[PDB]
């Protein structure tokens, strides 16, 4: 069924799964012509797809070229989106496919199910969660390799950096829905916070800072402030 | 024209003729139904006074045999059942006809209901559904699941309609996932078609009798079956005109059939949107629309 608070735990026992977030797949931005209509131009889109035991994300980069001569394109995404998941299970040896793929929006259930059709034993499930994914575009080098792509690419990453060398998957989650959430609430906080200290850098192989345990926590903390005032900011508590 | 004549009618009953039915009381000297036109299939049909559970019958064709009625008091239930001795047979229709212990099948002249309602449905495909080679004719009740319901226990008593799945390799072709879900008229006119009905006479010959068996027997799969084969063809973007033009008469008849009162459960809100409003052939049903809106709008 679907992924909620009360099955939680489920994302980090040893049961291979991932996430499949689909909503940076269609980008545009929204502009006027000369004769005053508006239209939209596509940018480069991805893919967010997620082991969160592992922290291995396989990011789907969409060029723009994909949209060429399509109609309805946001049904379409779902669809592409589907497509592109289908082909990397396929892509991966037998012992590493997935057992469930939690798709973070109920519209993708269908497409993704029709796609992977030949996979009867991989299950399709929803969530009730309000993950933060949308917000991986808010991360730096994501962006980065999104934006500068001149065609289809995969690029592999692993978004909890070296975290679980210390801390368990079910922390490192936990740090990384944090962090989106505050990244999507207020970015330019969020990403204040993060850089504020310019003797805490990023390693090359690396997409957060290389932060001690006990920056960490001071980290974490002023990620939650941010959180809870925006809510009063935008409720006036 | 035919007769269906019983044994006797021990015990209290409500039977049904098609779309007809009467009450007959314990022990009432009731002795079969007369008139019965030949050249359709007909379904005789039982509903006992001290249980409404379990509604059942038997759809038959009487130029297969002649065929009667008797009560089983070890099973509970009346019974067909062929007699070959066609002299026998004639004498015991004639007797009962001339005391006239036989109510006669009413139709009205002007009354097309029956043949608009079974204008494709063949006893051969009938008894390819429901498998019981022995007799000519074939029970049907309320409780008996599909195949495709076992799937998801007894096989030799289950309906055997064509399974329809709208998310199988069977419906979608591989590297046309978006365009055979989203249009499925490859599944409708290649798979179902040309490939297992052979022709849409056979198709609406299942879907009429689908209808039927969840009208009269309130049987669940049945209703399942129904709706399936409407919205294969409402989903499709390609259908014959000819076979549009069939449906909206087809579904038009079987809407204004209903019993007002089982329009909660034997109508699927979700399948009859995407017909009337939101699919393919939102514009192409215009008999069934109308008579929708007129009668049951609060389903939409
Ligand atoms: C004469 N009988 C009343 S019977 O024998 O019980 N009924 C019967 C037998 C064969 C064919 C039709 C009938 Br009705």
């Amino acid at each position: 069924g679907a992924m909620n608070s009360s099955n939680y735990a489920e994302l980090f026992n040893n049961d291979i799964k991932l996430f499949v977030d689909d909503t940076n797949v269609y980008r545009v931005t929204v502009h006027k012509t000369f004769e005053g209509n508006v239209a939209t131009k596509a940018i480069n889109g991805c893919i967010f797809t997620l082991n969160p035991k592992t922290g291995h994300l396989f990011l789907k980069i969409i060029h723009t070229s994909v949209w060429a001569g399509q109609k309805r394109l946001s049904q379409l995404a779902k669809w592409k989106t589907a497509e592109e998941v289908s082909a990397l299970v396929r892509s991966l040896p037998k012992e590493e496919q997935p057992k469930q793929i939690i798709v973070t929006r109920k519209a993708m259930l269908d497409p993704l199910e029709v796609h992977m059709l030949d996979f009867p034993n991989i299950a399709i499930r929803p969530t009730e969660l309000r993950l933060p994914f949308s917000a991986a575009m808010s991360i730096d080098k994501l962006s980065d390799v999104v934006m500068k792509a001149t065609e289809p690419q995969m690029v592999l990453f692993n978004i909890y950096d070296d975290w679980l060398d210390r801390i368990s998957s079910y922390t490192a989650f936990s740090r990384l829905t944090l962090l989106l959430r505050a990244l999507k609430t207020n970015e330019e906080s969020a990403k204040m916070i993060l850089l504020s200290d310019p003797t805490i850098t990023i390693k090359s192989y690396h997409l957060w800072p290389s932060f001690t345990d006990e920056q960490w926590i001071t980290i974490e903390s002023q990620m939650r402030d941010l959180i809870l005032t925006e809510y009063g900011r935008k409720y006036n508590v | 024209m035919n007769t269906v004549p019983f044994t006797s009618a021990p015990i209290e009953v409500t039977i049904g003729i098609d779309q007809y039915s009467f009450n007959v009381k314990e022990n009432q000297p009731f002795h079969g139904i007369k008139d019965i036109p030949i050249g359709h299939v007909h379904v005789i049909h039982f509903q006992h006074a001290d249980n409404s559970s379990m509604r059942y019958g038997y759809w038959f064709d009487c130029r297969m045999g002649n065929f009667y009625i008797q009560y089983d008091p070890k099973d509970g239930l009346y019974k067909m059942m062929e007699e070959r001795d066609g002299a026998k047979f004639e004498n015991i229709v004639h007797n009962f006809k001339e005391r006239q212990m036989m109510v006669s099948y009413p139709k009205i002249d002007e009354d097309d209901t029956w043949y608009n309602l079974t204008e494709f449905v063949q006893m051969d495909k009938i008894r390819k559904i429901v498998r019981k080679d022995e007799n000519q004719f074939s029970y049907v009740d309320s409780s008996m699941t599909t195949v495709q319901e076992n799937e998801l226990s007894d096989p030799a008593h289950s309906l055997n309609y064509t399974v329809i799945n709208f998310k199988s390799r069977e419906a979608i072709r591989p590297g046309h996932e978006m365009e055979d879900f989203l249009d499925k008229s490859y599944y409708l006119n290649t798979v179902m078609l040309q490939g297992i009905f052979k022709n849409s006479s056979n198709y609406f010959g299942e879907l009429q009798f689908a209808f039927l068996n969840a009208m009269f027997f309130g049987n669940y799969g049945s209703s399942l079956q129904w709706h399936a084969m409407i919205e294969l063809i409402c989903s499709s973007a390609t259908v014959p005109k000819h076979m549009l033009d069939k449906l909206d008469e087809i579904l038009y008849y079987q809407i204004k059939t209903l019993p007002e009162q089982y329009s909660d459960i034997l109508l699927n809100e979700r399948v009859w949107n995407i017909c009337l409003y939101s699919s393919f052939q939102k514009n192409s049903l215009h008999n069934t629309e109308k008579i929708m809106e007129n009668k049951y709008p609060e389903l939409l």
